[PDB]
C-alpha cells in the first residue's frame, strides 16, 4: 500500500505530505525562511473515508521511523501505567530517528475534561498534553491522530503546537468517487463492456469502503451466477473456466441496486417496486416532479452557467387516496438520489429536546448523502400551526416546528436536499413552511377525470390477463367522484370473484371476465364524500 | 521478599433525565 | 451439530455457508478474480431463532475453531481489563488457525458512543473498532455477531470491513422442518400428524419447539411410570403434544351462530390470499386487507374476529381503544408503531383494533392538547395502515359502536374498504345451540320457546341467561332442568335501548344510499 492506493482526497493528501515529506526531504527551505514546519495532524471525517489508509500510506512510503499507538491499548490494570506507557512510547519514538506517531481513535483516550469522571482519564490526558507540548516538548517528532468525533476532544489538545492543522478527510465528489472506483478495480479482471465513468455517476453518497463493498459484492454475484451452473470440483479447480472469469456491467448494476451508503444504513427503506408507468393520469405533475428532481443532479453545469441554485421543496395536498404516497414510492424507486422516508409522528420522543435531535440527525444524514429526497409523510402532524394551545404539548409541538424552519432554510451550505410533503389538511400548517425556500410549489392533486381514471385503470391492469373483447372506457364513463383507490378496490373485487370462480371450477378460466367485473362493480363504494370535497375545492379556489 | 501494589479503577454514577408531558 | 440440524432459514444459511466456505474450500477462485471476500456478518432477529446454532454448525462443518464471546461476560468495572480481554480473545483466535469468532449480544457493548456515559463502554467500542479494522487487523479470520435490535450499534461498526453483511433471521414449512429434525432420535408414534403441530404452534420462534418436544417426551414417561417389555411400544402420542401446548384463543367456526353470509365473506376474504398465493400472482393483484364492523354492542364482533383468525395459521394481536393512550409526548404513537411492527414481523397476522371511536374520533379540529394528541395518533395510524410500507400480510379488523365519529381517511378503500354491518329468532336458535354444545340437556326443554320471547336481545343477554341457568343447576346439585330456564327468563335485562337501533338503521340506510 502506497500513496497511489488512496484517491479522492488529493488536497488533504498533499496537506499531509507537505509536512511529512518536505521537512525530511528538503529542510533547507525552512531554515532559509527560519520558521519551523507545523508538527501535528488530526484527520477527521465520517468512518471509512481513508484516514487509516492515509496513515498506512505515509508509513509505508517514508523512510522515517513509524510507531503505532492504539487508543484503548495504552492503559492497563494498575494505576500509573497509561502514563508510563505513553512515556515509553514517546521516548522510543524520539530515541533514535525522526519519527511519526499515529494514534488511532484519539477520542478514546482524550475525553473532554470537566465532563468525565475517574481520575485515571484526567491523568492520562494531562500526561499526553505534557508529552506533546511542555518544557522541552519535542525534538523532530511528528504526531498524527484519527477520530470520528473531533468535538469530543479536550480543547487543550486542539491548539497549535499539539494539533495545529486539522485536515478534513470527508466524502469525495463525483470525480473522487470515479478515482476510487478506478483504483479499486485495477487488479480485478473485468469485462470490456464495463464503463467506470457512467458507474461512478449513479453513486452519490458512497464513500471509500462503500465503493470497495460495491466492487466485492459485484464480484461475488458474478461468481455465484456461473459457479453454481458448473460442477463444484472440490478436489481441484478447472483451469479452463478460471480464464473465463470477469465482471459484467449487469453484475455492477445488481450490486448497486442492493447496496446503500454506510451512513444511511439505519434508515434503509424497504424494496418497494413502483414505476412511472404504474401511475396513471396526472402526467403533468409527473413531468414537473421529474423536472424539479433530475435537472439539478443530471445537469449541474447548466445551473452554474446561469449562476443560480435550483428549487428544492414540493408539497402534494388533496383528498385522501389519489397517489401522493404513490408518487413518493415511484420517486424512491426510479431516481438516482437517495431516499429517506419518514412518517409523520415517527420522530417525536418522550423526553425534552429529543425530537429536535432526531430532526437534526435525519437532516444531517440527508446533507451528507446529497443529493437526497426527504419524504415527510403527513406533514400535518409535526408541522402544526404555532398559534396558541397553552400546554406542554403546545410548547413541545411549537419547538419541533421551529427546528424544521431553521433546518430547511437556515445557516447551511446550500447542499442538494429536496423535501416532499404530503398532507390532507393543508390549512393546518404554519405559513412559515408554505413559503418559497421551504416548500415553494404547492401541487394540488384532484380526483382523476374520465381520461385520467381510464389511464389509471389501464395502469392497474398492466400485468393482468384480460379478455380481448373488454372495453374499459364504458366503466370509466359511468364513474363519477371516485378516487384511484376506489378503482383499485373494484379491480381487487373483480380478481376475487375470478379466483372464487376458478376455485369452484377446480386453467378453467385464464382471464378476468366481463361478468365477474360487472359483479364486482355492483357494489360500488364512492370513498370520498361530496360534502367534504368542497373543502378542498374552496381551499384551492382561495 | 513480597511487595504490595495499589489499584483504583473506576466507580458508578447516577444521572437524572427530564420528560415532557402531553397532558 | 451439522448443516442437517438446521431448518427453515434455508436461504440465509446457504448464503452464510457459501461466503464462509468458498474461501476455505478453495482460495484459488478468489485469487483468480482478485478480490478479497467479506469478513463479517451481523445476524439480527428475535432471541431463540437459531443464529448461534447456525454459526456453530458452520464452524463444525468447516475446519474452524468456534470461539464464543458473551456480551456481559467480557465487560467489567476494572479500568483497562475488558479491552485486555478482547485483545486476548482476538490474539487467541488468530494464534491457532483460521477460526470463527461469534461475539454474542454486541448491543450491550455498543451503545452508539453518544447515549452512553461510562468511559469503559466507549473504550471497548474503540478497541473493537481497532481490532476489526486497522494496520494488519485481520488475517484469515471471520467474526459473527448477534443482536435483537440492530439499530443500537455504532455506525462505525456497521461499516464495510467490520460488519459488511447484515442477515435477517426471523414460517410453516420451516417450523415443520424443525419439528421433523427435533423428533428424529425418538420413535413417537404411528398416528401423530405434524400438520396440526405446524399449524397450531404458529407463534413459536424455533428454540421453543425443542422445549415442547422435550416436555412432551418427559410427560409421556411421567404419565407412564405411576404403575410400572416396558421399553417396547414407547413414545409420545397426540395427547402428550396437546398437553405440552396447553402448558391464542379456542374457537373454530362453531361458537358463532347465524350471520352465514358474513361468515362466508370473511372466510373467503381471509383464506383465499393465504391458501392460493399462486393464483393471485397469476392474476397479478394483491388482496383486500381491512374490514370494519359496526352495530350495537355485545353482538359478537370479537367472537367473529377470533373465529376468522383461528382457522388460518396467523397470529392474533387484540388491542383495546383507550388501552394505548398515554399522558406523555409520543408514547401512544410509539405503542402503535410497535404494535404494527410486531404484526408485520410475523406474517400472516390479523390485528383486531377495538373501539375505533376512541382512536380515530374524526380528528377535524378541537383546539386543545387532547386535540393535538388525537391528531398525531390518527396520522400515525393512517401512515401505518397504508403508507411507505410493504404490506406483506396484515389484516386490520376494526370494531366500533359509533362509526359516525370516524374520519373519512381510515374508512377509505385500501385501509378499511369493507364496511360490514352486524345486526333474529332463527339466529338466536343457532346462538343457543352453539353456546350449549357440551352441556347435559333435558329432552323436555324447547329452545324455540325461549328464543320466541327474546324480541331484541343480544348474544350477551343469551350468555347471561345461560350463566344464570348454570348457576341454578349448580345450586341444585350442591342435567339442566326446565324450571331453571323458567325462573331465569323473567330476570331479563335487554341492555340495548331503541334509539341507538334507530341510529344504526339510519347509518346503514345512508351507507346503502351512498
Ligand atoms: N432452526 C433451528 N434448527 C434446529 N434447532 C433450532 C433452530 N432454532 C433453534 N433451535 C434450537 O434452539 C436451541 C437454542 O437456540 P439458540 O440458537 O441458542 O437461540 P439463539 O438464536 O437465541 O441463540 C438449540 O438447542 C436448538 O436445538
Ligand atoms: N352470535 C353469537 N353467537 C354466540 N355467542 C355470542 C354471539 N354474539 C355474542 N356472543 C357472546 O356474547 C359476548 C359478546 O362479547 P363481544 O363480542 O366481545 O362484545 P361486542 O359484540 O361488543 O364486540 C361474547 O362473550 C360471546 O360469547
Ligand atoms: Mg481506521
Ligand atoms: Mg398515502
Amino acid at each position: 500500500v502506497g500513496y497511489d492506493d488512496i484517491g479522492g482526497c488529493r488536497k488533504q493528501m498533499a496537506q499531509i505530505r507537505e509536512m511529512v515529506e518536505l521537512p525530511l526531504r528538503h529542510p533547507q527551505l525552512f531554515k532559509a525562511i527560519g520558521i519551523k514546519p507545523p508538527r501535528g495532524v488530526l484527520m477527521y471525517g465520517p468512518p471509512g473515508t481513508g484516514k487509516t489508509l492515509m496513515a498506512r500510506a505515509v508509513a509505508n512510503e517514508t523512510g522515517a521511523f513509524f510507531f503505532l499507538i492504539n487508543g484503548p491499548e495504552v492503559m492497563s490494570k494498575m494505576a500509573g501505567e497509561s502514563e508510563s506507557n505513553l512515556r515509553k512510547a514517546f521516548e522510543e519514538a524520539e530515541k533514535n530517528a525522526p519519527a511519526i506517531i499515529f494514534i488511532d481513535e484519539i477520542d478514546s483516550i482524550a475525553p473532554k475534561r470537566d465532563k468525565t469522571n475517574g481520575e485515571v482519564e484526567r491523568r492520562v490526558v494531562s500526561q499526553l498534553l505534557t508529552l506533546m507540548d511542555g518544557m522541552k516538548a519535542r525534538s523532530n517528532v511528528v504526531v498524527i491522530a484519527a477520530t470520528n468525533r473531533p468535538n469530543s476532544i479536550d480543547p487543550a489538545l486542539r491548539r497549535f503546537g499539539r494539533f495545529d492543522r486539522e485536515v478534513d478527510i470527508g466524502i469525495p465528489d463525483a470525480t473522487g468517487r470515479l478515482e476510487v472506483l478506478r483504483i479499486h478495480t485495477k487488479n480485478m479482471k473485468l469485462a470490456d463492456d464495463v464503463d467506470l465513468e457512467a458507474l461512478a455517476a449513479e453513486t452519490h453518497g458512497y464513500v471509500g469502503a462503500d465503493i470497495a463493498s460495491l466492487c466485492s459484492e459485484a464480484a461475488m454475484q458474478q461468481i455465484r451466477e456461473k459457479m453454481d451452473l458448473i460442477d463444484l470440483d472440490e478436489d481441484e479447480i478447472d483451469a479452463e473456466v478460471l480464464d473465463s472469469l470477469g465482471v459484467t456491467m449487469d453484475n455492477f448494476r445488481f450490486a448497486l441496486g442492493n447496496s446503500n451508503p454506510s451512513a444511511l444504513r439505519e434508515t434503509v427503506v424497504e424494496s418497494v417496486n413502483v414505476t412511472w408507468d404504474d401511475v396513471g393520469g396526472l402526467d403533468e405533475i409527473k413531468e414537473e416532479l421529474k423536472e424539479t428532481v433530475e435537472y439539478p443532479v443530471l445537469h449541474p453545469d447548466q445551473y452554474t452557467k446561469f449562476g443560480l441554485s435550483p428549487s428544492k421543496g414540493v408539497l402534494f395536498y388533496g383528498p385522501p387516496g389519489t397517489g401522493k404516497t404513490l408518487l413518493a414510492k415511484a420517486v424512491a424507486t426510479e431516481v438516482s438520489a437517495n431516499f429517506i422516508s419518514v412518517k409523520g409522528p415517527e420522530l417525536l420522543s418522550m423526553w425534552y429536546g429529543e425530537s429536535e435531535s432526531n430532526i437534526r440527525d435525519i437532516f444531517d444524514k440527508a446533507r451528507a448523502a446529497a443529493p437526497t429526497v426527504v419524504f415527510l409523510d403527513e406533514l400535518d402532524s409535526i408541522a402544526k400551526a404555532r398559534g396558541g394551545s397553552l400546554g406542554d404539548a403546545g410548547g413541545a409541538s411549537d419547538r419541533v416546528v421551529n427546528q424544521l424552519l431553521t433546518e430547511m432554510d437556515g445557516m447551511n451550505a446550500k447542499k442538494n436536499v429536496f423535501v416532499i410533503g404530503a398532507t390532507n389538511r393543508p390549512d393546518q400548517i404554519d405559513p412559515a413552511i408554505l413559503r418559497p425556500g421551504r416548500l415553494d410549489q404547492l401541487i394540488y392533486v384532484p380526483l382523476p377525470d374520465e381520461n385520467a381514471r381510464l389511464s389509471i385503470l389501464n395502469a392497474q391492469l398492466r400485468k393482468t390477463p384480460l379478455e380481448p373483447g373488454l372495453e374499459l372506457t364504458a366503466i370509466a364513463k359511468a364513474t363519477q367522484g371516485f378516487s384511484g383507490a376506489d378503482l383499485l378496490y373494484i379491480v381487487q373485487r373483480a380478481a376475487k370473484y375470478a379466483i372464487k370462480d376458478s376455485i369452484e371450477a377446480h386453467d378453467p378460466v385464464p382471464y378476468i371476465t366481463k361478468e365477474h367485473f360487472a359483479e364486482a362493480m355492483k357494489t360500488a363504494k364512492r370513498s370520498v364524500s361530496d360534502a367534504e370535497l368542497r373543502r378542498y375545492e374552496a381551499y384551492s379556489q382561495q | 521478599a513480597a511487595a504490595a501494589a495499589a489499584a483504583a479503577a473506576a466507580a458508578a454514577a447516577v444521572a437524572v433525565a427530564v420528560a415532557v408531558a402531553a397532558a
